[PDB]
């Protein structure tokens, strides 16, 4: 896999791969990588594809106990909180997880980075996954707080491409969020083969690579 | 975790049209010492049963407490012990086939391979195999350890699917299992001449036969062979 | 650390009506790294085609030295070398290294000039020779091809159905293999004619 | 394997079964362990069937050589050879072998050759995995200067116990007795000897 | 040594090479040259074992320039390459393989093209716009896939080489010391003494 | 792999399966698994396949040159004598397990022979994965001073249980006869009991279903005059 | 030391139609080189129209169609006998693995039926409870085998229309019920042809709104 | 260690050499392995010394308490709970005990106990690292229904070879006879058996 | 993570400590605070394994601070760091310890003195003029052995500390991303936002 995520003016992008593996075998061509906890809270899955459903489901389940008792939507600070203390129970035990927790609350738009050392990281950017280091590439280079959503859901598609066409173990298709102060919104699934030659053709980009 | 110790070789068994056979050596192998020659391995359960064992001889005689102990418990507050409500194969192997599977599952596995031969109540014949895994299957023939190897392909020749059982009678049956463990004695180093055999049939209920032997075996052809190549006295 | 997936790459061969075809991905990677797209894995010596997988050094390796085997025969017999002699001597080459093999998966495929019988031809990393009728595979998607291969293979194709089967069978093979795909390449061979055919691929 | 050379009155007589194991599997049951590396110099070969084998092919190479430059080779010289291969090439090896020879002068002689390739003479020899069960049974009814008859019986209950108790032996009982009449050939089947 | 960069414009190779060299937990040297000139318009920059790197070098200089003198020739950079690569094939295979991975950027005087070589210690030989060794790829090849043409000058080479240098520097947990960056074209070889 | 060897009244019978592969994948369904050394010694080959080809005919190919400079016919018991000494010098490294028969002036003869140098002799023989399910075929039917075709009924009955009951072994039997006095009988694929069934679907496409980029004529011939 | 996983092969397919699906294996039951039976039955009707396979380890396989029966019976128990949907059989089965995250359950599994809207529905899952709904899926030992033949003869990968050379995609145009069990007799006949594991006969479950329907085939017995 | 427990017309006789051994020093030379668990029910042990002796004191724990309760054990019984606690606690022991006992109904009985924790009832036994060479011996020469005195050196004889070809037994012949009389101690010494 | 530095002078104690967090080959973050205020003249530094050193602070954090409102009253510097020392005594002989190293930066309000205490994982308590962890001492301690004085001035000491943090960017391999300072005085606790 291939992950990301960043923060911006107008709220958050979240792009992901859709690629499984079990060994050089590509098990599976499109699976969902994002989980939808709330409308305003996202989280991204990379390792473990159990370990990521299960956790980030049941994390879900106690985002919405939150809601019920209190009145009142979770921050992110505290869901990915919630999320990094499961993974400290289960410490040194084998578990494979790394989560980005995405959403909207009063403090504006929040990001956090989770994996299964129990690691919480607050941060504008996010990349995991076996492709990260192609991402990141294109994000460091293109990325700035004055972007535009619509050159902004570009930017986090054309990372994970990036990722895609050099990674082996990413691939299949990308799947495209933004989350603004109204609740999260997806974007479509895009074919990594069609958006390749798209991208080509447009951008003037892959120039090595023959079409 | 363990080891085997004192070890019991293959158990054979088949289907024929109106019920099953089942056969066993009488040996007891402690690794290549041939150590026991007395050691039964076929353990009837009621008159409708009877459950071959192969592998650990500790374990083996700790599961024949068990099918003893289980015989009892059912007879407790059951006016239909002996008819109605007696045990079945069916029963019989399941519950087997959950202590097996339990066990392993706690990694102190019981080293066995069983196989549970019987005639249901309706007559139908039942055969099913479990081992120290508590892996289950059931067809027409099973064998396990050697026999797996050897005796099958002998067995499958008489009954290669389904539709040949009710074609099979018992005097071809047992004649196919009594073949079988004559070559299981030509060609299992753990193995024994001495053996038991039984039959469960849906009419004449079961037959349990001690001490038979395995006989008609080729030797003959030994005195001529000389050498290992060029040698020709 | 196992050689014979480093690099990844597949190659297949197919038998035709007074055809054969033989065709190959292009990729070239170090693991999970894709490196280059223009990496063929097929050549050629007069009108015998010869495709390798494995490790590239090798696959690299064994091309110069078929290449410089099969010129020294021709400047002896005065004559190109056939399919049937070449199979055999990749398998006499490859057996002189038993105990210290090239790791590779070689495909030959080729049309005899006299007999004009269609031949193709596998090979271990150690010389055992597969000489079949049907189709040969090799790769890391081997699986997948042989899968491919087995369910839309049929006799007696013509050279442009045939190339329609061969080019399905590996680019669909390559699409559920991580190391093998960024491009493909076809050979469809006449007694007298050889076309060679890039396909269009996803690359991913 | 369970494999023995005795020495009697007339000469000696080595004796073996026939079973032959690729762990449980019975590979051979009618092996021919009896091994002739001259005409009245023979060994019973345990351990590595492949050492086994092509060390006595190399001795007997050695002994027809021998032969036709000095003459008739004594069973000691015999043992030498063997002793020379197995001692030497110790550390790639695994074999145990009994040589058993007649001479006219020396009458009936047995060597044994252990795993190290060390030489010991003795009246009778027993070896192979099935000769631990019979150490007792060999040394209680063992005396020198038996008969034939006397000493195929002995061979043959020995051997009998050793098949009985040790699952590597099995099938027939072959022997083979050198004396100066000639070379013998003997073949005991299971229904003969089980039942003593 | 760790990161070796290379990029083939459209009238130039450019080759860059990180500074650092490592003995225990101590940076030894910030100012290390990882390449050797094997010919007036041949350049080869190398990464690889502690040691191994300059004897492989020095070996194959070596080797070319005999070529040079005994012929009165240059060898194109295809035969040099094709010379290293059958020198690593043959040394993999040997009872301790040199651990040697190599860039070779040279100028083809006969056809007027610039020319990049990347070869790893198999012997793994590929030609290529922009190659790298190790970790180097993983981090680079993306800005790399976006922003190169083949029309490229020799500045705006520079430009995107500066790019991949400070991306590097950013997410690479390793401080390389920044990079020795050197030009090979009809002119020949020079360094960038600025950078 | 499942072979066996059986002999006769008049001489000596081999037989195999035709199934090879690469672990739990078929490579080839129609493998030939018997070898000739010379005209009338054939040998059937287990284990590493290279191995068994490689040896047989370097073994062959050295009875071959033997039989010119004695001016003889090549005997089984140097070909047995050959392959073991081969065979023990690399100490099983080289993955042979064969079983050879043939004849000779001296006679028929049967042989087996495994990886680290060791033979055997016998009237019956199996080899391989499948060789457990064969010679239990062979213990249970064979008997002294069988037929020419009471043997080929027997070897390929024995090859039969390996194909149906051993999972590395499969499709058909190959056969090979050598009786005394007579040229020996190769008989390749002599039962065929496992023939695909028609598939229930054509998969030939539509011509112009493949996506191309560039197409170009390749140059096979060599350089042309004028 | 004792190993408490074991490979029993099989193969196992589930293709979900627009109004269907299909959940068909192989019944060929082993160890390593030996058959211990050529009818072993794999695939289940579990109840509420929905049918079920777990393939891989046969102990651990029929643990868990046992337990998901059971949860069946006793969601009826619990909730008024109310219908368990696909959607959430899927999730329940889920929690039965990943109960064993630490000693998993070591056995690929695929789930087939009919969802809420009466279309045709596959779910598959990994050994620790990953799952996801699909539209095609093979699994156990020749999966790599039939997977990509599914991936071009049921969603036309890599197929495009004649005369357009590339530009225009081949219609994924919907799979009748007649056409499927082609597709799937056709993948476990080319299984068997190169899978050891693969073979002796075929036992198909098709699901509609009228019920559970079963076919079987004879398959190459080598 | 040599251990064996035979059956006869009136009773039963176990017997043990007395070699205790660390590796190849004799640590006790004088070993009593006959060990008493009730008035008639006595074992040879073998395997680890410290399991075995912790095994035989609950043992006589559980007889002592028995018969408190219920009256005299069987040596079935007895059997029984060796078996309990050796198959219930396999893998933290190395215990290889013969049991052997007399009662006026049953008379004779012996039960051997190998490593497993299995039982098998039997005309006679044999245990210990000495056993193996003597498994020949024994067969040959027992019969049932022995008189003590042919029972005595039955014993006698068989142990002694087993003495003579394992290191890790030798000494003196220790030997219990239980029959209706009573209980009577044995002893022999080397200079009486070795020169059998 | 990897570097913490501790410094007392005359009238403060200055905690330096790195930036980056590393996640594989990646560093994912260049800005992160790897301290904890557990009282307001008290603050804790910390290194280790990863996930462990967060929730070992927080920890104590909490404690000190239920200890606060418990009493209304600031533990001592002393007491907090023996109370830190016996929870990491413990932890080592756990089923699974906390690998989490702690420099304790603090100004006693009776005492009137600044004090620094350096704690390793496995409770190894020492009161120091200058401190750190892991490698960090191998190249900083000849700089302060030579240059550290006790009545140096807090500005005296971040010169000093500059000069450590420039001899850490020469020397070692790993690039660090620099450092976030913070100085503990009389006043309280406050970040040097230009380093
Ligand atoms: C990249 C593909 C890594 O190579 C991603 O990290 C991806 C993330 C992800 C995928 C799906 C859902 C959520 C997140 N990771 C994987 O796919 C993951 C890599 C992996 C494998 C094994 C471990 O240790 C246990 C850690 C990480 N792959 C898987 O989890 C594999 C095991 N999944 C399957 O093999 C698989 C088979 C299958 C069949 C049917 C339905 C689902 C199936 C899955 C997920
Ligand atoms: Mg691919
Ligand atoms: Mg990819
Ligand atoms: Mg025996
Ligand atoms: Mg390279
Ligand atoms: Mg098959």
């Amino acid at each position: 896999t291939t992950t990301l995520a960043f923060k911006f003016q107008h709220g958050v992008i979240v792009a992901v791969d859709s690629r499984a593996t079990a060994g050089s075998y590509i098990s599976s061509l499109r699976m969902n990588k994002v989980i939808e906890i709330n409308p305003y809270l996202l989280g991204t899955m990379s390792g473990c594809a159990a370990d990521c459903q299960y956790w980030e489901r049941l994390l879900a389940k106690e985002c919405r106990l939150y809601y019920l008792r209190n009145g009142e939507r979770i921050s992110v600070s505290a869901a990915s909180k919630l999320l990094s203390n499961m993974m400290l129970q289960y410490r040194g035990m084998g578990l494979s997880m790394g989560s980005m927790i995405c959403g909207w609350d009063k403090k504006g738009p929040g990001l956090y980075y989770v994996d299964d050392n129990g690691t919480r990281l607050s941060g504008q950017m996010f990349s995991t996954g076996s492709g990260n280091t192609y991402a990141y590439g294109v994000l460091d280079s293109n990325y700035k707080w004055d972007l535009s959503v619509e050159d902004a859901l570009y930017l986090g598609k054309r990372s994970i491409l990036a990722a895609a066409h050099r990674d082996a173990y990413s691939g299949g298709s990308v799947n495209l969020y933004h989350v603004t102060e109204d609740g999260w919104i997806y974007h479509g699934n895009h074919d990594v083969g069609e958006l390749f030659w798209k991208v080509k053709e447009e951008e003037g980009s892959f120039n090595n690579v023959i079409g | 975790t363990q080891q085997p110790i004192v070890t019991g070789t293959s158990v054979i068994s088949m289907k024929y049209d109106n019920g099953v056979i089942i056969a066993a050596d009488n040996l007891g192998s402690y690794g290549s010492l041939l150590r026991f020659n007395g050691v039964e391995r076929l353990i009837p359960v009621g008159d409708n049963t009877v459950v071959g064992i192969s592998g650990d001889i500790s374990d083996m005689q700790h599961i024949e407490r068990l099918l003893k102990d289980l015989v009892t418990e059912n007879a407790y507050d059951n006016p239909l012990a002996d008819a109605e409500e007696a045990l079945e194969p069916s029963y019989i192997f399941e519950y087997l086939a959950t202590v097996m599977y339990q066990r392993r599952s706690k990694m102190n596995p019981l080293w066995n391979a069983i196989i549970v031969a019987g005639v249901q109540s309706n007559g139908d014949q039942f055969l099913r195999y479990v081992n120290l895994l508590g892996v289950t299957y059931s067809s027409p023939t099973l064998a396990t350890g050697f026999g797996a190897h050897m005796a099958n392909p002998l067995l499958r020749k008489v009954v290669d699917r389904e539709s040949d059982i009710p074609k099979t009678t018992v005097q071809v049956a047992e004649e196919a299992i009594v073949n079988a463990m004559r070559v299981l004695y030509y060609r299992d180093a753990r193995s024994s001449r001495n053996f038991s055999l039984a039959i469960i049939d849906k009419n004449t209920g079961l037959t349990f036969k001690k001490n038979l032997q395995v006989e008609n075996m080729k030797w003959d052809f030994a005195k001529d062979i000389k050498g290992y190549g060029t040698q020709k006295i | 650390s196992d050689p014979s997936s480093i690099n990844g790459g597949i190659v297949v061969a197919m038998t035709g009506k007074d055809c054969v075809a033989i065709a190959c991905d292009l990729r070239l990677g170090s693991q999970s790294l894709g490196v280059s797209n223009k990496f063929e894995k097929i050549f050629h010596y007069g009108h015998v085609f010869l495709g390798i997988t494995g490790l590239a050094t090798d696959v690299t390796t064994l091309n110069e030295m078929f290449r410089y085997k099969t010129n020294l025969y021709k400047l002896k017999e005065e004559r190109a070398i056939e399919p049937e002699t070449f199979t055999q001597l990749v398998s006499s080459s490859l057996y002189e290294r038993r105990f210290g093999p090239y790791f590779v998966g070689p495909v030959v495929a080729g049309i005899n000039s006299k007999s004009g019988k269609p031949f193709i031809a596998g090979f271990d990393l150690i010389g055992c020779i597969d000489e079949a009728k049907d189709f040969i595979v090799s790769g890391t998607a081997s699986d997948q091809l042989f899968g491919m291969c087995e369910s839309l293979y049929e006799p007696n194709l013509e050279p442009e159905d045939l190339f329609e089967t061969i080019s399905q069978a590996l680019l669909n093979a390559a699409d559920r293999d991580a190391l093998s795909g960024w491009g493909a390449v076809v050979y469809i061979i006449k007694k007298d004619e050889v076309v060679k055919r890039y396909l269009k691929m996803r690359q991913d | 394997t369970s494999i023995m050379a005795v020495t009697f009155k007339d000469g000696v007589i080595l004796g073996a079964d026939s079973r032959t194991t690729t762990g449980a599997y019975i590979a051979n049951r009618v092996t021919d362990k009896l091994t002739r590396v001259h005409d009245k110099i023979w060994c019973c070969r345990s351990g590595s069937a492949a050492d086994t084998q092509a060390i006595a092919d190399i001795v007997q190479y050695h002994l027809e050589l021998y032969t036709s430059q000095y003459g008739t080779p004594s069973t000691e010289t015999a043992a030498s050879v063997f002793k020379e291969l197995c001692y030497e090439n110790k550390d790639n090896l695994t074999a145990g072998i009994i040589v058993a020879g007649y001479d006219d002068k020396n009458k009936g002689e047995v060597y044994t050759i252990p795993l190290g390739g060390s030489v010991h003479k003795l009246p009778y020899a027993i070896a192979g995995s099935g000769s631990t069960f019979i150490y007792g049974y060999c040394d209680k009814n063992f005396r020198e200067n038996m008969s034939k008859e006397e000493t195929v019986d002995f061979i043959k209950h020995s051997l009998s116990q050793a098949i009985k108790w040790d699952g590597s032996s099995g099938g027939v009982i072959r022997m083979v007795v050198l004396t100066a009449a000639g070379v013998e050939r003997l073949i005991f089947y299971p229904d003969e000897y089980e039942q003593l | 040594m760790d990161i070796i960069l290379g990029i083939r414009v459209q009238d130039s190779v450019i080759l860059a090479s990180s500074k650092a060299v490592t003995r225990g937990i101590s940076v030894l040297k910030d100012s290390d040259d990882k390449t050797r000139q094997l010919s007036p318009h041949t350049l080869m920059s190398f990464a690889g074992e502690a040691g191994d790197t300059v004897q492989f070098a020095e070996y194959i200089q070596a080797n070319i320039q005999l070529y040079s003198i005994r012929e009165d020739y240059e060898l194109s950079p295809q035969a040099v390459s094709s010379f290293v690569r059958q020198e690593l094939a043959k040394s993999i295979r040997s009872r301790r393989p040199y651990q040697v991975n190599v860039l070779i950027g040279g100028y083809d005087k006969k056809k007027n093209k610039p020319e990049l070589y990347q070869i790893d210690y198999l012997g793994t030989k590929v030609e290529l716009p922009y190659g790298a060794h190790g970790y180097s790829g993983f981090y680079t090849f993306s800005l790399l896939d976006h922003h190169y043409r083949p029309d490229m000058t020799t500045e705006e080479g520079l430009d995107l080489l500066k790019l991949c240098v400070q991306e590097l520097e950013k997410r690479m947990p390793m401080d390389f010391k920044g990079v020795i960056v050197k030009i090979v074209d009809k002119d020949g070889i020079r360094q960038v003494d600025d950078f | 792999t499942t072979i066996v060897g059986v002999k006769f009244n008049n001489g000596v019978v081999i037989a195999a399966d035709t199934r090879s592969t690469q672990g739990p994948i078929v490579a080839d369904k129609n493998c030939a698994k018997l070898h000739r050394i010379s005209p009338k010694i054939w040998c059937a080959g287990a284990g590493t396949a290279a191995d068994t080809e490689a040896v047989t005919q370097l073994i062959g190919s050295n009875i071959e040159l033997h039989s010119l400079y004695t001016s003889r016919e090549p005997r089984v018991v140097s070909a047995l004598q050959m392959l073991k000494q081969h065979l023990f010098k690399y100490q099983g490294h080289i993955g042979a397990y064969l079983i050879v028969a043939g004849v000779d002036p001296t006679g028929s003869h049967l042989f087996s022979i495994h990886a680290h140098g060791s033979t055997d002799v016998g009237y019956y023989l199996s080899l391989g994965s499948g060789s457990l399910a064969a010679m239990a075929v062979l213990e249970s039917h064979w008997k002294q001073d069988l037929t020419k075709e009471e043997a080929i009924k027997l070897a390929s009955d024995a090859i039969q249980a390996g194909i149906w009951n051993d999972l590395g072994s499969g499709s058909n039997v190959d056969v090979c006869v050598m009786e005394i006095g007579k040229d020996a009988e190769y008989l390749r694929n002599y039962l065929t009991p496992n023939v695909r069934e028609e598939k229930q679907k054509s998969y030939k496409f539509p011509r112009g279903t493949t996506a191309v980029l560039k197409e170009s004529i390749v140059n096979i011939c060599d350089i042309q005059e004028e | 030391q004792f190993n408490p996983y074991g490979d029993n092969g099989g193969t196992i397919l589930g293709i979900a139609g627009e109004d269907f699906a299909v959940l068909a294996g192989d019944t060929r039951n082993i160890t390593d080189y030996s058959i211990n039976s050529r009818y072993e039955p794999k695939v289940f009707d579990c109840g509420d129209n929905i049918v079920m396979s777990a393939n891989g380890f046969a102990a651990d396989g029929d643990a868990l169609v046992k337990r998901f029966k059971n949860s069946v019976k006793w969601y009826h128990f619990d909730h008024n006998d109310k219908k368990l949907s696909i959607n959430s059989a899927a999730r329940n089965i889920q929690h039965l693995l990943y109960s064993r995250r630490f000693f998993p359950y070591y056995v690929y599994n695929i789930i087939a039926g009919l969802d809420e809207d009466g279309k045709g529905a596959v779910y598959s899952f990994d050994p620790v409870g990953s799952y996801q709904r699909e539209q095609c899926r093979a699994g156990g030992a020749a999966a790599s085998l039939i997977m990509p033949f599914l991936d071009n003869q049921v969603n036309f990968k890599n197929q495009y229309e004649p005369g357009t050379n590339g530009k225009v995609k081949k219609p994924l145009k919907y799979l009748s019920v007649e056409e499927v069990i082609k597709l799937v007799r056709d993948s476990f006949t080319s299984a068997t042809e190169r899978h050891i594991q693969v073979g002796d006969g075929l036992e198909i479950l098709i699901v509609t709104k009228d019920g559970v329907r079963k076919e079987f085939y004879e398959l190459k017995r080598d």
